[PDB]
């Protein structure tokens, strides 16, 4: 049993017709202090998987090393390491999901919420969640922390059920993700303007976008707001 | 369990022990014998936490019986009491201590003397003319302080014991359903069937 | 000296092969499987007339649906029986059912090769494990100290084994009755035994679906011996 | 730990260490067991090479395992103590858990199991001891007499002997013991036990020990004079 | 592997003997003779030191007679270093028994314990046995004065008079000849020294070649006194008995 | 302080027919007042014509089902591809659950299938492994809403025959698979209305001698 | 000679005799054949009986839904090794939700057998195994030797008189590799291959044991009247 | 829970209720609170459902192993002590059990042992265990005799459970009756309290408080 120290906030994601999108801001908070402004919380594994991690950053860095080590280990005595026997999103997830549940069972959890986004060998979209308790679930849209409360409602308006996935293009999906990130910046007191976004498409592969910023923000209306009720000046 | 008494007279040791076994709300049994014969001339009564009492008593009994067979010889009451004390003194610093208090009444055939030892769950041993565990002593020690004379006969000891049990039956809140009395002397151990 | 788990140049474990020699010195045990039941019979072979022969326990119950006969260093069998009994009962506890005779035999045979430098040597005893289950019906297995077990329609182990096996070769057919099998075990035991066969120096047993495993009384076996004598004198 | 396999099979299918343990038993002083109709008697040889002995304190050959069961032996004396101790512990353990004393068969089965375990355990040699275990089951008047040996096999006997010159006394018992009518009384049973030892012992003085066990934990060891009276009566009848 | 070099100390011969025990007994047969004699009013322990030197500091020397507790003592025959290992174990066992039962350990119980330890080295562990034979001289309130002996096999027996070490055959014959049941300590002292004087491989028996001890109820009233004799006291008793 | 347990909501329902058995369960997965997934399968085909669901804390539920499926696999290896009977599966599950008696699988387990006589069977478990064969059992969040309805409409409790006035009970006539599915659907529709953790979808697994069939129905998504 | 007392001793020519003696136990074992195409992999095993009353010793063991082997030599050693494979296949499924690769299964067997050849006290395994399987890279056939050497092959045979079946497969290489989408013809070629290792005895109904795995075919074993079709 | 067992002329009567609760929620009305350990031994269940179940069917495995090893039926004393010694090892861990081990043997006759998760093991003639034990005791103690017929003894046990089923909120459902002799136990049916109450009320003239 511990307490999280340096923490990362929401990770948001959704499926679309040819793949999956995942995003997370670049902040490492130290309680109310916005301590570290250059933290990458999307960690790619091969060219077909991206693992988005929230929660404790020291435990994230530990998980990052496990995944790095997993790639190394898979390559050993494996002539098809970059082909048929390459790591799948489903393999990477189940490994993490095993570790998370084992650690919670020893009463010493990795204090994280993880979303594994990727595309399988057969072109199928993979998107599944796991957290410090070993709880796992899948959905057309997945989000951690504040994202669960604010992003999911917006993303579910695009893909409300399974049959909406083929009808959703990458442009519409990315637009929804970027809007959700803006909303989180308005409303999450432990978020940052700077974020990373990753697209895993079955045709165009892995596109990893760094140094994105929340833009087109509405603040002008603030000038008209005066006092807390009766004040006019 | 509740009330266990002991009194050492001229030529014997007398142990009285309640018959009631109460588990919270109800009295499950009114004929329970809270004692074990460790050897032909050594008797141990006991009272404490449920389960622990019998488990401990039978464990001690087995060990003394083992000794008796190995050496073809009966340990002195003093020796047995010292063995018991060590087990409890070992027990008190265990993961889960034996929560048992005991009285060891024996007749030493070598010295031709009755002997009564009082040992609590901490391993606190004392040799006494008369003893008790729990709240029994609070009522009975005053009577015994007054009446006990060390040259008493076994019949006088039983009468003094009746006076103790009567006082307990008058002033104690719990109904302990009377006592089973046992006498330990040169001829061994016997039970007084009418008390 | 040399390792306990050493291979010979022929590709056999020395100690396993030597334990098989000890089993050849053991008293004869015979098993016959039929569609009406499996019969198990043994030679008691008391070393002296003062030895109370009914204390010789070379046929043993593992469960209600599984029996066992032994041959060789019979003292070694006790831990094998204990394991078998525990395996049978434990499986009933985990699965609320009887354990398959093959599965029981496999569990016993797993102990066999757990020796090295675990126990210091292989078992010096062979077992005939007979039983019944719903899936494969009446079965007879021969469990060796090599860890190998063969299923048999009929089998003889011990000192008079190859002579008895040749006799079982001719006599066994798939339509044998239980009564016919009982007499057949008695017939072959009488053939290979040194001393004259009677109810005190030979013991019978069987396993049926209805009644389960039963060791025969000396009075019951005595009648089957008398029935045998008359039918051999009949031609 | 020392794990060396000492007891192992030989090409002819023998475990020599177990068989050499039997040779140690052959060397040991003779011990005999005879059961009557309502009693069992255990006779034991004391070699008279050792005089100036203190017979009060010298370990007696017959040992009580419980108040109703006894154990005598032939072979290595030091080894026998280990078996007796284990047996006594198991006897008390059985009373503690089953709330009933051991049967003579159960106690024998335990001791035999210990002996067997030492024939296929690493780093240990077999016990150089064969035992005669005798007594009466709780609330039972049927006499019991069992024998064990280093290999771990055990069995029940109407009468049996072990140790040096046991071949001779077994010869005697085989012709003199009738199963249809065993020694009806204590006297007859003790007499037959002393007679059987007199075939081997040498002098009937302090060389014969006799222990009589009767039902309901009634065990007593005969004294020198009591045994000497049997020795006297046997030879006076023999002079004819 | 290592098997190649294993002597196998705990095995039977074809005849059913324990090789190492037999060879340990052969070792002990060359050790200085030790004699124990039990009387009605006490026990005597006499023992011969092995070919000493004039430059050996005798008054601070101890190779034969050791104290286990106030009631029990032992005479050693064999490897002294081996004996001290067992002696320290025995001393602890006596103290464990005292702490547990608050009574001095009965002699036989102590003897059985040491003998069981010796036995263990003959049956398991693959180690050599202790090349030691003890004579236990002790007293308790059950059996009174007791003499025992134990050897590397772990077998022990009780005695009225007994010898261990060298020339036990000759020594035991002499004891068997002159020993009587109604004997007293002063007489037993004389018998012990006379026996050593005849069985010794030395030219003459002197004070500097002896260790001597008595366990007497010759202590003021109902109690027991151990007396480990000093060099001068051994010299006096040698003159008294008429050996020097 | 770290709390190793959580509540993923949901509700399950097992009903044993005369020659069939059904095991139903909603597809909603939640924490607190949030929906994790509107379709997260909860009832699983474990092979050997046995269906299983471990409702409550989903991580412990998934772990248990995973370990039982594993137990079925090793039962085939160790016992010559023998079919694991529903009663034997039930006893095996008791030991799985009790193995963690002092750190329990925080779930309400139900299995369904056919007994060795071919009749419908449902077994129910508590978190620590106590079990019992039943004709009817609801488990999970809305179990308190559903069970009374099933006592009334499956076992005809408190129902009597008109005209007799309490003297003659309503006879316990058997229910068809079509009749059971109606009661299952009405149970979950009703449970969805009054329980916030129940909704989104209903997935029913039907077990007969022919095998395991699936049926899915929409539930209210509020 | 002097260097065959244990597995920890090289001979002067650099040989490990205990390993070679373990290899000898395989040659005494009954013949078994393995072969594959691009779609399916087949095991064929000649089972051996003790006598006419006895059963025929089982030769084929299932490790997973997509993998299994046939044995030749000490059967208990095959049980130990097949159990290990079952566990490794199972660990791969539970932890990684991934069917174990047949090549990786061979690597694991090699390393397990190796530890027994370098350490004192233990002994080499006394059995040879033919592992077939269908994974993400198609059909596979492995040959395991208890020296540790594992080899991926198109076809092979181990046991007594296995050289006859091995030569046949070496001739038929170009034919049977092309038998795609036809299990019965691939088994026929396997039954015809194992027939080249027979003397005196012939393939009967309780003598023959066949197993197959493929694209849409779980590892299944055929015994009894199920193989009468191929006799 | 209400369970009772009492010795009498015709052997032993064992009677139990059927209810299982989780708080105020009635979890089951059809619970088997009597374990058939073998054809001669019965065990009653009270307290934690699983603890009682698991360890009493385990007890049956230990009893079976005993009679395989000793070629003799296990005594009620030995069987009860196996269970009490087992739970004593777990003492403090939080096991929750109140059990009667009931049986007949030649050497003992009809015997009942109260075994307890605190380690208590008591031999006796009458025992009532569970939340509704006090209610059952009232009926039993006022109507008990050694000289009862198997028929009358069975009814007294049935009636004593009914008494507790009525008053104790955590008891009810139905009554399971057993009768233990020297040829084994004999089941005497499941008796629904919903029908038994009105039957007993009418025939016996009791429960005049309640309106029917
Ligand atoms: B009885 O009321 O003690 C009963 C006996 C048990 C064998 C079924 N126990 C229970 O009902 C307990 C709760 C309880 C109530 C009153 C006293 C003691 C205990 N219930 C459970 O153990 C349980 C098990 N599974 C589901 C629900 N409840
Ligand atoms: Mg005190
Ligand atoms: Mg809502
Ligand atoms: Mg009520």
């Amino acid at each position: 049993t511990q307490q999280p120290i340096v923490t990362g906030t929401s990770v948001i994601s959704m499926k679309y017709d040819n793949g999956v999108i995942i995003a997370a801001d670049n902040l490492g908070s130290y309680g109310s202090l916005l301590r570290f402004n250059g933290v990458e919380r999307l960690i790619p594994v091969g060219d077909n998987t991206v693992v988005g991690i929230s929660g404790d950053i020291s435990d994230m860095q530990h998980i990052e090393r496990l995944l790095k080590d997993l790639v190394t280990e898979n390559a050993y005595d494996n002539p098809l390491a970059d082909a048929e026997e390459a790591l799948e999103p489903s393999y990477i997830f189940e490994y993490l999901a095993t570790v998370m549940y084992q650690r919670r069972s020893k009463m010493n959890p990795l204090w994280n919420a993880i979303i594994v986004a990727g595309v399988q060998s057969n072109g199928d979209q993979f998107l599944r969640y796991v957290n410090l308790l070993g709880v796992t679930y899948s959905s057309p849209t997945l989000a951690t922390g504040f994202g669960a409360h604010m992003a999911n409602p917006l993303l579910r308006k695009v893909v409300d059920r399974e049959s909406d996935i083929p009808k959703t293009t990458v442009q519409v999906a990315e637009e929804a993700i970027v809007n959700a990130m803006r909303v989180l910046y308005y409303r999450d007191a432990r978020s940052s303007r700077n974020f990373s976004l990753a697209i895993i498409d079955k045709n165009t592969g892995l596109t990893f976008k760094k140094n994105l910023q929340v833009e087109n923000m509405k603040w002008d209306f603030a000038k008209d707001i005066k006092g807390y009720g009766t004040q006019k000046i | 369990m509740d009330i266990i008494l002991g009194i050492r007279v001229q030529d014997s040791v007398i142990l009285a022990s309640s018959k009631a076994v109460t588990r919270g709300i109800s009295v499950l049994k009114d004929s329970d014998d809270k004692t074990r014969q460790l050897s032909p001339h050594t008797l141990m009564s006991f009272a404490g936490e449920a389960g622990d009492t019998v488990q401990f008593a039978e464990y001690i009994q087995a060990n003394i019986q083992l000794y008796s067979i190995r050496e073809d010889y009966e340990l002195s009451p003093q020796a047995v009491s010292s063995f018991v004390r060590q087990e409890l003194a070992k027990s008190i610093r265990s993961r889960r201590p034996y929560q048992v208090n005991v009285l060891i009444g024996g007749y030493d055939k070598k010295k031709n003397k009755p002997e009564l030892y009082q040992i609590d769950y901490l391993g606190t041993k004392v040799e006494l003319p008369y003893g008790a565990h729990g709240y029994s002593g609070f009522y009975t020690f005053s009577l015994l302080d007054h009446h006990y004379r060390p040259d008493m006969t076994t019949e006088e000891g039983l009468d003094l014991l009746k006076l103790c049990v009567q006082e307990l039956e008058k002033r104690m809140p719990m109904d302990f359903k009377g006592v089973i009395v046992k006498i330990v002397d040169k001829d061994g151990i016997r039970q007084v069937d009418d008390f | 000296d040399r390792g306990v788990s050493t291979f010979s140049p022929e590709g056999r474990l020395f100690q396993v092969e030597y334990s098989l020699e000890a089993i050849k010195l053991g008293s004869t045990a015979i098993g016959i499987a039929t569609k009406e039941g499996v019969v198990l019979g043994v030679e008691k072979r008391a070393t002296s007339p003062l030895l109370e022969s009914d204390s010789i326990e070379k046929i043993v119950e593992i469960d209600r649906h599984i029996g066992c006969a032994m041959s060789g260093l019979t003292a070694d069998a006790r831990s094998m029986i204990e394991h078998a009994r525990t395996a049978a009962v434990t499986h009933n506890l985990y699965y609320d059912e009887d354990i398959n005779v093959e599965s029981l035999t496999q569990s016993v045979c797993d102990l066999a090769l757990r020796f090295g430098e675990l126990m210091s040597r292989p078992f010096g005893v062979a077992l005939l494990i007979a039983g019944h289950d719903a899936d494969d019906g009446y079965q007879l297995f021969h469990a060796e100290p090599s860890g190998t077990f063969y299923r048999y329609n009929a089998k003889a182990i011990g000192s008079g084994s190859e002579g008895a096996q040749a006799e079982l070769l001719n006599e066994w057919h798939s339509s044998l009755t239980l009564k016919e099998a009982e007499l057949l075990v008695l017939k072959i035991l009488k053939q290979v035994m040194e001393e004259k066969l009677d109810e005190n120096n030979a013991q019978l047993s069987c396993i049926t679906k209805q009644d389960g495993f039963k060791i025969y009384d000396n009075e019951k076996t005595a009648e089957l011996i008398k029935e045998l004598k008359e039918k051999e004198a009949a031609e | 730990g020392y794990d060396r396999a000492l007891s192992i099979f030989s090409p002819d299918g023998h475990i020599f260490q177990v068989e050499y343990a039997l040779e140690a038993v052959k060397r040991g002083t003779c011990a005999v067991g005879v059961k009557g109709k309502n009693c069992v008697v255990l006779g034991c040889e004391r070699r008279s090479t050792l005089k100036l002995q203190d017979t009060r304190i010298t370990p007696s050959k017959v040992s009580k395992i419980d108040s109703h069961v006894v154990l005598s032996f032939s072979g290595l004396n030091a080894d026998s103590r280990i078996l007796i101790e284990k047996a006594r512990v198991e006897a008390q353990s059985h009373r503690l858990t089953l709330e009933d004393p051991v049967t003579v068969e159960y106690l024998t089965r335990y001791v035999a199991g210990v002996q067997q375990r030492y024939t296929q355990s690493g780093g240990v040699r077999p016990f150089g001891v064969s035992t005669l275990i005798a007594g009466f089951d709780p609330r039972d008047d049927e006499p019991k007499l069992y024998q064990t040996e280093p290999s771990g096999i055990y069995s029940s006997w109407s009468a049996q002997t072990i140790g040096r010159n046991s071949k001779t006394v077994r010869e005697f018992l085989e012709k003199n013991y009738d199963r249809k009518e065993p020694p009806a009384t204590v006297e007859e049973c003790v007499k037959l036990t002393v007679r059987s030892l007199l075939e081997v012992v040498q002098t009937g003085a302090k060389n014969i020990e006799i222990t009589v066990v009767k039902p309901d934990s009634d065990i007593v060891a005969l004294s020198s004079e009591e045994i000497n009276q049997y020795v006297t009566q046997i030879e006076q009848e023999k002079q004819e | 592997g290592s098997r190649r070099y294993d002597s196998r100390t705990t095995i039977f011969s074809p005849e059913g003997r324990l090789y190492q025990v037999e060879y340990a007994l052969e070792s002990i047969s060359h050790a200085g003779t030790a004699i124990g004699i039990m009387a009605s009013d006490g026990i005597v322990l006499a023992a011969e030191r092995k070919v000493t030197s004039t430059l050996l500091e005798q008054d601070t020397s101890t190779e034969k007679l050791y104290k286990l507790n106030d009631k029990i003592a032992v005479a050693v025959a064999g490897l002294t270093a081996d004996a001290e290992i067992l002696i320290n174990t025995a001393r602890i066992h006596a103290q464990n028994y005292l702490k547990t039962y608050n009574e001095d350990i009965p002699v036989e119980i102590l003897v059985r314990r040491l003998s069981d330890i010796k036995q263990g080295y003959t049956q398991h562990g693959g180690l050599r046995p202790f090349g030691v034979s003890f004579i236990y001289a002790g007293y308790d309130d059950r059996y009174g004065y007791q003499l025992y002996t134990s050897n590397p096999s772990g077998n022990y027996t009780g005695w009225k008079a007994i010898s261990v070490g060298a020339n036990t055959s000759a020594a035991q014959t002499l004891l068997q000849m002159d020993y009587k049941d109604d004997m007293k300590v002063d007489d037993a002292i004389e018998l012990a020294l006379k026996t050593l004087s005849k069985t010794t491989d030395s030219s003459a028996l002197t004070y500097d070649r002896l260790e001597f001890a008595t366990i007497r109820k010759g202590a003021n009233d109902g109690e027991v006194y151990q007396k480990i004799f000093k060099p001068q006291e051994i010299k006096d008793i040698l003159v008294k008995t008429g050996i020097t | 302080q770290f709390n190793p347990y959580g509540d993923n909501g949901g509700t399950i329902l097992g009903i044993a027919g005369e020659d069939f058995a059904v095991l139903a369960g909603d597809t909603r997965n939640i924490t607190d007042y949030s929906i994790n997934s509107r379709y997260e399968p909860k009832v699983f085909d474990c092979g050997d014509n046995i269906v299983m669901s471990a409702n409550g804390f989903a991580a412990d539920g998934d772990a248990l089902v995973k370990r039982f499926k594993n137990s079925v696999k090793w039962y085939h290896f160790d016992h010559n591809d023998k079919k694991l009977s529903i009663n034997s599966a039930a006893r095996n599950i008791q030991h799985l659950l009790y193995g963690k008696r002092f750190f329990p699988y925080y779930v309400h387990t139900i299995i369904a299938g056919l007994d060795e006589d071919g009749k419908g069977a449902v077994y129910s478990f508590d978190p620590v492994g106590s079990y019992e064969r039943e004709q009817c059992r609801a488990g999970g969040a809305a179990a308190s809403l559903i069970m009374p309805f099933l006592d009334n409409q499956v076992n005809f409790k408190n129902q009597y025959e008109p005209g007799t006035n309490g003297k003659v009970k309503k006879p316990l006539k058997y229910l068809s698979v079509e009749e059971v599915i109606k009661l299952v659907r009405d149970s979950f529709t009703s449970a969805t209305e009054r329980h916030i953790q129940v909704g989104d979808g209903l997935e029913i697994l039907i077990v007969t001698k022919d095998g395991v069939r699936k049926e899915f129905y929409e539930l209210k998504r509020d | 000679n002097n260097y065959d007392g244990d597995t920890v001793t090289f001979s002067p020519t650099g040989r490990l005799f205990q390993v070679e003696y373990a290899l000898e136990a395989i040659k005494q074992g009954s013949v078994t054949v393995g072969l594959r195409s691009n779609t399916h992999a087949v095991l064929v095993a000649l089972k051996r009986n003790a006598d006419e009353l006895s059963s025929y010793q089982k030769k084929i063991i299932k490790c997973d839904e997509h993998m299994g082997l046939s044995l030749a030599g000490l059967a208990p050693d095959a049980r130990v090794l097949s159990n290990y494979l079952r566990q490794q296949c199972n660990y791969s499924s539970l932890v990684f939700n991934r069917k174990l690769a047949v090549e990786r299964a061979g690597h694991l067997l090699c390393d397990k057998a190796q530890k027994n050849t370098q350490s004192y006290g233990g002994r080499p395994y006394g059995v040879g195994l033919l592992i077939i399987g269908y994974d993400k890279s198609g059909a596979h056939l492995l040959e395991f030797q208890p020296s540790g050497n594992v080899t991926e092959l198109y076809g092979t045979a181990i046991g007594a008189r296995s050289q006859g079946a091995k030569t046949y497969l070496e001739r038929t290489l170009d034919t049977f590799i092309k038998i795609d989408g036809n299990p019965d013809e691939l088994i026929k070629a396997g039954v015809e291959a194992i027939s080249q290792s027979l003397r005196d005895e012939s393939l009967t109904v309780d003598n023959l044991s066949i197993a197959i795995v493929g694209k849409d075919t779980p590892f299944t074993i055929y015994d009894g009247e199920a193989v009468a079709k191929y006799i | 829970t209400t369970t009772l067992a009492f010795r009498f002329q015709g052997g032993i009567i064992v009677a139990v209720d059927s209810r299982a609760t989780a708080g105020n929620w009635v979890a089951s009305q059809t619970v088997k609170k009597v374990i058939e350990i073998n054809p001669f031994l019965l065990g009653t269940m009270a307290g934690g459902a699983v603890d009682c179940q698991f360890w009493e069917t385990w007890l049956g495995s230990q009893c079976r192993l005993h009679e395989l090893r000793e070629k003799e039926r296990i005594s009620v004393a030995a069987a009860s002590k196996i269970l009490s010694n087992l739970v004593y090892q777990y003492k403090g861990a939080g096991l929750s059990m109140g059990t009667m081990i009931c049986g007949y043997t030649r050497k003992e006759g009809p015997t009942i042992y109260y075994v307890d998760s605190d380690g208590t093991r008591l031999k006796g003639d009458i025992f009532c265990v569970g939340s509704g034990q006090t209610f059952a005791y009232g009926v039993l103690d006022s109507n008990y005799k050694w000289d009862l017929s198997v028929e009358d003894a069975l009814y007294l046990g049935k009636r004593s459970i009914l008494a507790a089923a009525h008053r104790d909120a955590y008891s009810g459902g139905s009554v399971n009756l057993y009768h233990v002799t020297e040829d084994g136990w004999i089941y005497h049916g499941n008796h629904d309290v919903g029908e038994l109450f009105w039957k007993v009320k009418e025939e016996e003239g009791s429960f005049n408080n309640v309106i029917g």
